[PDB]
This record gives structure tokens, C-alpha cells and sequence, in this order.
């Protein structure tokens, strides 16, 4: 059980089943730069979504819409409202890549309200018939996309585009030159304190953070919950298990607040480099 | 109406409005209209 | 041991599921149903306009 | 070697507690005002809460991103 | 001690004297006045005026709505 | 966690892709609710046309 | 490993003790603006009160969470 | 040896910054609370009630921390 | 030894939170306390009852926290 | 015994030390409300006082007992 | 050793304490913004930018120690 | 023997900075309502005036007897 | 040895009570100006400067703080 | 001896370090209710001004204070 | 000798720690005001900006002494 219990918690945390070119599958020590296997996992989450709009978009129908299409035209018309009366002044695939985001995210979170270990302990049928059962149990299956990677380079995207957006200035002087929180400190010893040094963080501070502010909010968000949820399953016996359904119906609640706030957050940095002037 | 009484001789202290001096100007404003309009009918019955 | 752990965890999902329907679910429905409604009638009247 | 364990303990015990020392604060300081702004205007309700929403959401960035270091010193940790 | 009260509507006076404490509903709630007060001015919701004389003897007078200062 | 750039770059990858290359399907949805508008608005001045 | 012990119970008392700090005041700051619009509107009571659980339901989150890691380390704490 | 001092002082903040948690957070409560019932005096008992819900919804963490210090103090682990 | 200093610390601890924690508590109930009594000064007793009801309620966690620091004082544990 | 006195020095001073930092913040805390009501209402004020008087000595009991404590190790202390 | 484990306590305290401002910062300024867009709501785009001003020039050197902290974590000099 | 010398001068040290402290903010918090009220009513500014003084007496109380003990403890320690 | 560690400690420190400072005034600065802004919509350009001119001479201290903590990063005495 | 002089040096930050972090936080909530005084009663500048520098040369007594003992410890401390 | 070195390093931190903690709150609580003041009466921008520079120079005092001791550490520091 305890030596079982620190095997386990060995188990879960294991990124993306690494992997590895010129190697076997893993070894749990390999820690280089090598291949992941949780993203495929999560791509085969994003083709229903593509495939789930398809459907209705395939459908070009004017008339009495059903429970599934009416559903989905809630969906487009509230991103489409909020995207529309929160921001304005030009459009290039804006609200699409929103909508996208947003149910994207969504839906990666979804994912979570399974069991801790109902999938990877099915698993253990895979196991069996292919590659081993010792393979399996150093470290082979992989949970929800949850690891700090994906949501980091889901936001450096976004921080590209921000760029993208920050050039439509046509220049990159004109974008560089920016006020300053720090215009000036007259005192002779904290101008040498301040001519190279603050202001030199002042511009890391002013666009670099908020890109890795949002991919670390939304990794706290997955990583603290699924913990919780693994730690939760022990002493089984004599319980109903009251600490994991009110918590779990929390996590209802946060999912979609946290996928709300990913998108509307992306909007208005978007909105703030197409500032005019 | 005789707004320039209460500028020399005003004091230093105002008073302490329970709502906002907006809602409290427009209701003072309504009922001074209205009591303007009634005081003016009065004196057309005494004219009668 | 294992197992014996995964049937609670079946209890949560039954105890998930019955609280689904009676809290999530009529305020969807009755919202899918009323969208239903008005788009329904607007189109009624327009129909019986163009008559 | 064991001071190091007993240290790295302590640091992530306060990564979590300053976190939730904060967050609990700031929900209430935003709560109240929510309640009072919708009392007076009572009609504006979902666009009042569309706005807490945001705010809350950009609120609990970097003590729950501290948390988060917290649990990966708890079970993933270095310098050992 | 004593300070004047007046009480006068649109088309008569009402009530008059002095008086040593009054009770009224502002529209924030309840007020108590007593001689000294700091100057205020509310709206009163349409209800009776409590005034305590110094005999002892109450007169209470019936409003319904109007400016208090 | 371990940085294992493969799973960042899969995920811009197939973000970008998946967004862009449905793009264009939701762009086609947007005009059938504005259409319904256009009907019941329509409607609206037959009416005035009696 | 007596140093590890002792530090990790107190490691353990700050991750209740910081949590709990925290949500006392978030809750009378909550309930105090909740007090005071009730009296103001006697006739929104329900959708007030239900406003507030939210409140408080999104509040006392990371508390309870460290309430977790705080009984993990009193029952079954690592290091050893 | 030296565990048991620190046992001792782990469970003494446990207790404490509960107890100092509650007294201010009680009060900022029944500052308003008294404040309210003097502007509606007639809604005295139903705002009582309510004061009731939210003061036992207040106080829960601070309880369960007093559990786990006395824990620590009659019977506790690391021995 | 060491220990015996640890137990004092935590001592020290629990009585000196209690009393902060309180002093910002009382403070905070009595400014609204007296506003209120100012503002309608015919209801005072019964506001007082209320006060006297609220405090009693709020200095429970620091007094139970007094006992404790109280019972490391004289008749310590850990020994 | 040296560390054991050092650590006593210390405890009977943070006693005080917080019981001042606490009472100093309350009576500021009365008596800026109190000075507010007696300006609004300057007919009430032995009435104000009488009752100031009253929560004042309500309040500072718990500081005043620990200073005694305080004084007790000071100058005859336990732990001998 | 000691000095490893000094340095995650440092590093600890960079990202907490920032983070203990931030959470209390932004409650302050949502509070008013709240009631702010309560009292003219049609003035909303406009307070929402002016808001977004204040939050960009606030979350500054909190970020600044959460940088220094995660370069402490990764690559730390003393070594 | 040393280190017990260290330990008390830390404890002085925290006598009077925790005193002074808390006497700061709560001279600004009297302070503050003080001079709003005075604003409000500059007839009654002496009288006023009078009820500052009586509760800043009554404020300090606890601090100075603090600031006592930790002078004494500078020049006449105990312990040594 | 132990110098290179409560050198970090100091350092961290340096940044983490500027940060936690700057966090709470920016945020309590900008509730008021929100505010003050809704109350006269028209005024917001020289509103906006007395607040950028006052906000200037806030950060003064801690942006001291903060270079003399980078300075003890990467060369600081006492070696 | 060495950490008695190593402790002496913390001691006497301490007694400047929280004296300021009093002061400063005093004058600024004493400064904001004198604008809000000076402001609504423009023609009362002067004798406002005078009740603030009295009750600010009443405020910074104590950490002014400190900061003597903290000049002590620095130029000639006890305990060598 | 280390002990002294890294002593010395800590209380030089708590010394401009402590008074930027300071600083950074007073300034803030003392502008919210002063936004008050000028957007509630724009005509009197000049002089209440002459108050408001008073009141800071006025303010800053004992931090900035407490930074010119803690730089004085830094460079020039005794005990050595």
C-alpha cells in the first residue's frame, strides 16, 4: 500500500510517456529533449471539435434548428457578442480563433472528471497483450493534457500573434517607444541604479510576463485539481466519498470560468495591440 | 431667483445629504415647480 | 484492493450523474426549448405575414 | 541533506499558505462590492457578473501559479 | 433643550412650537434629531413624524412625502 | 515540469492548424442567424403594408 | 530524521493555520457588504443569498486545498 | 529530543492564527451587522438569522484547525 | 532543555495572538457600534444586548487559545 | 540552560510586544468613530463617553492579562 | 547543503509575497471598478480600459520577483 | 552565554519597535476622523480637541509600559 | 558558506517587500482614481496625469530596493 | 562574540525598520482625510494645517524613539 | 566572521525593505484621496497639489534616513 502509494504517485505525474529517438520507449530517467505522447491525445480530442462543428456547418439550413445545431448557434452568438460589444475597430479572424480557443481549452479540461486511474489501469489490458505489464508500470499512459507544455506553447502562439499585431505599427521603433513607469529618479546614485538596470526590467516586465502569466494560471488549474484527485483516493472502505463530489462539482464551476477567462483575456491583449496610433 | 442672497453672507458648512445631491436637486426641483403652479392658480381664483 | 478502490469511485459518477440531471439539466433544456420557441413563432408570423 | 528536505518543506508550505492567505482576501474584497453594486442595480445582474468573472479570473494568477511550484516541490523536487 | 420646529405644507402651515426631539424615516432609515444637529437634508418615506415635547406630552403628525431639513 | 519542447511544438502546430483550416466552416454559420433576422424582420413590415 | 519530523509538523501547522487566516477575514468581509445590502433590498433575500454561496464557494478554495496537503503530512508525509 | 519543541509550537499556531482570524473577521461582521439593525430595526430577527448561517459558515476552518492542533497535543504522531 | 524554551515560545504565541487578534476585533464592533447608537440614540439598549450577544460569540477561539497557553505554563506536556 | 533563558527573554517580550501593537490599533480604530459621532450628535457626548468607557475596558482584558505573564516571567519565571 | 535549501526558501518568498500583493491589489481595484460601472453603465468600454492601464502598471514587479524566483529554481548562482 | 546576550538585545529590539508601530497607525487613524469631524463642525473644534487628548492618553497606555521594560532591559537586564 | 545563502535570503526579501508594497498601492491608487473618473467623465486627461505624475513618485523606494537586490545577484559584496 | 554583533546589527535594523514603516503609513492616512478637509472647506487651510502638525509632531514620537536606541546599538552598543 | 557577514547582509535588507513596504502604502493611500479632492473641486488643482507635496516631503523622512543606514551597511558597515 505506502510503498504502492509512492509507486503510484510515480506513475501518474510522468510527462507525456517521453518518448525518446535512438532509444527505447523510456526509462523514467531519461529527462532530455525528446519525444512527447500526450498531445496526440489531446488532438484526438480537438478532431471531434472540428468534426462536431463540420457537422452543422456541412448543414446550411435556415429552418427550425434542433437541440444539438440550436445549442451550437448559442455558443456562436455569445462568443460572437462578446468578442463584438467588448472589441472592435477591425477584423481578421478574430472571433474564429476565439471560438476555437475557447472550446478547445474547454474541452481539454473536460476531460478530468474521469477516475484517476479507470483509464490507465484498463490500460493494464494493453499492457498484457502488447509490450509488457513492467513497461507499463515504470511509465506508459499519459492523463489530460495538463502538462505545463502544452499551455506554453499554446500561449507563446498567442504572444507571436501580439507581435504580429504590434508590427501593424510598420515600424518596429515607432512600437519599441513606449512610456515608461519610471520617466525619472533625479538622485545622482539612484540614476546609476536606475539608467541600465530598471529600466532594462522594465522592458522585460512590460510583455514578456503576461504570455507565461496565463500558460502557468491555467497549468496551476490542472495540475492542483488532478492532484487532488489522486490524493483524495485513499481509505476507501468506510466512506462515501464526500471529499471528491462537492469538489469535483467545483471543478465544474472553474473549468468553464478559466476557459472563459483564457479567451477573454487573449481578446483584449489582441484588442490592446491593434490600439490605434 | 435671487441666487446672488447666500454668496457673501454663506457660512462654511454644508449639509449632510442622505442620497446623492443629484436625486435630491430633482426632487427639490419637481415639487418647487409644482407648488410654483399651484400658488399661481390660487391668485387667478382670487381674480375671479 | 484496487477494484475495491474503483467501486467507490462508481458511486461517484452515479452520485455525479444523479445530480446532473436535476440541477443542469432542465436549465439547458428549458433554454434550448425556448430559443426553440421564439425562433418557432418568429417565423410563423412572417408566414402568415407574406399570407 | 536532511535540513535540505526539512527547508524545502517549509518553502513549499508557505508557496501554498501566502496564496491562500491572499486569495481569500481578495474574493471577499471583490464579493462585497459585487453584492453592493447589485443591490443597487438589481436589473443589471448578468453583465455584473460577466465582469466579476473576468476580475476574479485575473485576480488569482500568481499566488495560484505559486501553488502550483508548491505541489511540484512537494513531489517533483530538485536539489536532492 | 428646546429648537423650533416647523412643519408646513404646500398649501398651509401644519404644526408649530418648540420641541425637544424629533423622529423621522430618511431615506437611508430611521433619524434621531436632537438640538445641535450637524445640517442635513433627506427625503422622508410616507409616514408619521414623532415629536417629544418637554412636558413629556407626544403630538405625532402624519406625512406622506416631502423634504426634511 | 521536464520542458520536452516536442510536446510545445506539436501543440503550436496543430493549434495553428486546427484553428486556420477551420476557420472557414464557422465563418459559414454566422450568416444564418442574421438571415433569420432579416425574415422576421421583413415580416414585420408586411404589416405595414396593409 | 528528527530535524525532517519537526520541521515537516511545522511545515504542516502553517498550511491550516495561513489557509484559515485567510478565509476568516475573506468571510467577514463578505458577510458584512451581504448584511448590509440585504437591509437595503428586504425583498431580493434568495438571489442574494445565492450570489453570496457562489462567493463563498469560489473563495475557500485554495484553503481547502492546503487543508489536504496538511492532512497528507500529518497521516502520510514524504521525506521519510 | 528537540521534535517535541517543535510539535509543541506547531500545534500553538495551529490554534492561534485561527483564534486571530476569527476575532477580527467577527468583528468586521457584527460591525455591519450592527450598523444595518439600527437603519431597519423591524428587521431584527431575520437579519439575526442570517448573521447565524454566516457566522457558522465562517468559522468552519478555524475549528477544524483547533482539531488537529489538540491532536497534536493529547495523542500525536512522530513519537 | 532546548525544548523547554520551544514550549515558552509557543506559549508566548498563543496568549500574544489572542490579544491581538481581539483588541482589532472589539475596536472594529464598538466604531459601527457607536455610529449606530448616534445616529438613532433611543435603541441603545437594545443594540447593547446585541453587543454583549456578538462578543461573546467572537472571543470564544482566543480564550479557548488562553487555556491552552495557560496549561503549557503550569502543567506542560512533552516532559 | 543559557539558550532556554535567552528564548524566555524572548517570549515574555513578543507578549507584550503584540498586546501593545493590538490595543494601540483598536482605541485608534473606537476612538476615530467615537470623535465622528460626537460631532454628529454634541448633545450625546457623557452618554458616548459612558459607553466608550464600557467596550474600552471590554476590550483591552486580553492584552492586559498577557502583559502579566509577561511581568510573572520577567521577574519570577518557570523553566528553572 | 544548507545553502540549497536557503535558497528555496528565498525563492520561495520571491514568488509569495508578490503573490500576497497581487491578491489584494486586485480585489481593491475590481471593488471600485464594480461599483464604478454599476453607477454609469454606459461608460463601460472606457473604465475597462482605463482599469486594464492600472492592472498593466500594477502586476509589474511582482512579475519581477516571480522571474528572479524561477531563475533562481532553474539556474541559481552560489553554487 | 553570548547568545543569550544576542537574544535579549533582539527582544528589546522588538519592545519598542512593535510599540511604536502600532502607535503610528493608530495616531493616523484617530488623526484622519479627527479632522473630518473638526470640518465638519469648526465651531466645536475645542471641545473636540479635549476628547483627542483624553483617548490619545487613554490610546498609549499599553505601548509605553512596553517602551519601559524594554529600556530597562538596555541598561538593567536581567538573566546575566 | 552560509554567507551565500542569507545573502540570497536578503536579496530576496529586497524584492519581495517592494513588490508586495507597490502591488497594494497601485491597486488602492487606481480604485480611487476609477472612481473619481466616473464621477466626471469629462476630466479624465489631467485626472490621468496628476495619477501618473503621483504614481512616478511612488515606486521611488522599492525600485531602490529592487536594484540594490540585483546588485547583490550578481556581484555582491561580502566575497 | 560574533553573533552577538551579527544579532545587535538586527536588532537595530529592526528598531529603524518598523518605525519607518509606521510613520509612513501614519502620515499618508492622516494626509488623506486632511485633502478631503481642505477641499470641502477651502477657506480653512490655516488652522486645519496647525491641528495637523500638532497631531503629527504627537504621532512620530515613539518611532523617533526607536530610531534613537537603533543609533545607539549602531555607534556604541552594550554587551561588548 | 561568516555569521557576521551574512547578519550584517539581512538586516541591511529589512532595513530598505521595510521602508519601501512603508512608502509604497502611504503614498498610495494618501493619492486616493488627493484624486478625490481635485476631481470632486478641479479649481483648486494648484494649491491642494502644494498640500500634497508638503504632506510627501513631510512624509518620506524616516525611511529615507532608514535607506541611508542600510546603504551605510552596504558599503561602509561597522563590527568588522
Amino acid at each position: 500500500k505506502h510503498h504502492l502509494t509512492n509507486m503510484t504517485y510515480g506513475k501518474m505525474p510522468d510527462g507525456t510517456w517521453k518518448l525518446a529517438e535512438t532509444a527505447e520507449e523510456a526509462h523514467s530517467m531519461g529527462f532530455t529533449a525528446i519525444h512527447l505522447d500526450s498531445m496526440g491525445w489531446s488532438i484526438g480530442l480537438g478532431v471531434i471539435f472540428c468534426l462536431l462543428f463540420w457537422i452543422v456547418a456541412r448543414a446550411a439550413n435556415a429552418g427550425v434548428p434542433t437541440k444539438f445545431q440550436s445549442a451550437i448557434e448559442m455558443i456562436i452568438e455569445f462568443v460572437d457578442s462578446s468578442v463584438r460589444d467588448t472589441f472592435h475597430g477591425k477584423s481578421r479572424l478574430i472571433a474564429p480563433l476565439a471560438l476555437t480557443i475557447f472550446v478547445w481549452i474547454f474541452l481539454m479540461n473536460l476531460m478530468d472528471l474521469i477516475p484517476v486511474d479507470w483509464i490507465p489501469q484498463v490500460a493494464a489490458f494493453v499492457g498484457a497483450n502488447v509490450f509488457g505489464m513492467d513497461p507499463h508500470h515504470v511509465y506508459f499512459k499519459i492523463v489530460p493534457s495538463t502538462d505545463p507544455n502544452i499551455t506554453l506553447g499554446m500561449s507563446l502562439s498567442v504572444f507571436v500573434l501580439i507581435l504580429f499585431y504590434s508590427i501593424r505599427e510598420k515600424g518596429v521603433g515607432g512600437f519599441v517607444g513606449e512610456l515608461a513607469l519610471n520617466p525619472f529618479n533625479p538622485s545622482n546614485p539612484v540614476a546609476k541604479a536606475l539608467l541600465i538596470p530598471v529600466n532594462l526590467i522594465l522592458e522585460l516586465v512590460t510583455f514578456l510576463a503576461r504570455p507565461i502569466s496565463l500558460a502557468l494560471r491555467l497549468f496551476g488549474n490542472m495540475y492542483a485539481g488532478e492532484l487532488i484527485f489522486i490524493l483524495i483516493a485513499l481509505l476507501p472502505f468506510w466512506i462515501q466519498w464526500a471529499l471528491s463530489v462537492p469538489w469535483a462539482i467545483f471543478h465544474i464551476l472553474v473549468i468553464t470560468l478559466q476557459a472563459f477567462i483564457f479567451m477573454m483575456l487573449t481578446i483584449v491583449y489582441l484588442s490592446m495591440a491593434s490600439e490605434k496610433h | 431667483a435671487e441666487e446672488g442672497d447666500d454668496l457673501n453672507r454663506t457660512y462654511g458648512w454644508d449639509y449632510i445629504y442622505e442620497p446623492e445631491a443629484e436625486e435630491l436637486l430633482n426632487g427639490l426641483l419637481v415639487r418647487y415647480i409644482e407648488s410654483m403652479v399651484y400658488q399661481g392658480v390660487i391668485e387667478n381664483v382670487a381674480c375671479e | 484492493n484496487i477494484n475495491l478502490t474503483l467501486i467507490g469511485q462508481a458511486i461517484a459518477f452515479a452520485f455525479f450523474v444523479a445530480f446532473c440531471m436535476k440541477f443542469v439539466w432542465p436549465p439547458l433544456i428549458n433554454a434550448i426549448s425556448e430559443r426553440q420557441r421564439k425562433i418557432a413563432d418568429g417565423l410563423n408570423a412572417a408566414e402568415k405575414a407574406k399570407a | 541533506m536532511e535540513l535540505t528536505l526539512g527547508l524545502v518543506a517549509i518553502a513549499s508550505a508557505i508557496l501554498i499558505a501566502f496564496g491562500a492567505l491572499g486569495t481569500a482576501i481578495g474574493f471577499g474584497l471583490l464579493g462585497g462590492r459585487f453584492l453592493e453594486a447589485v443591490a443597487r442595480q438589481p436589473e443589471l445582474a448578468p453583465q455584473l457578473q460577466t465582469r466579476m468573472f473576468l476580475i476574479a479570473g485575473l485576480l488569482d494568477a500568481v499566488p495560484m501559479i505559486g501553488v502550483g511550484i508548491g505541489l511540484f516541490f512537494i513531489f517533483a523536487n530538485p536539489f536532492v | 433643550a428646546t429648537m423650533q420646529c416647523d412643519v408646513v405644507s404646500v398649501k398651509e402651515s401644519i404644526y408649530s412650537g418648540a420641541v425637544t426631539m424629533l423622529i423621522a424615516k430618511g431615506a437611508g432609515g430611521e433619524l434621531g434629531i436632537l438640538p445641535g444637529h450637524a445640517p442635513l437634508v433627506t427625503l422622508l418615506q410616507p409616514g408619521p413624524i414623532r415629536v417629544l415635547l418637554e412636558n413629556g406630552t407626544e403630538e405625532i403628525v402624519y406625512v406622506s412625502g416631502g423634504v426634511l431639513e
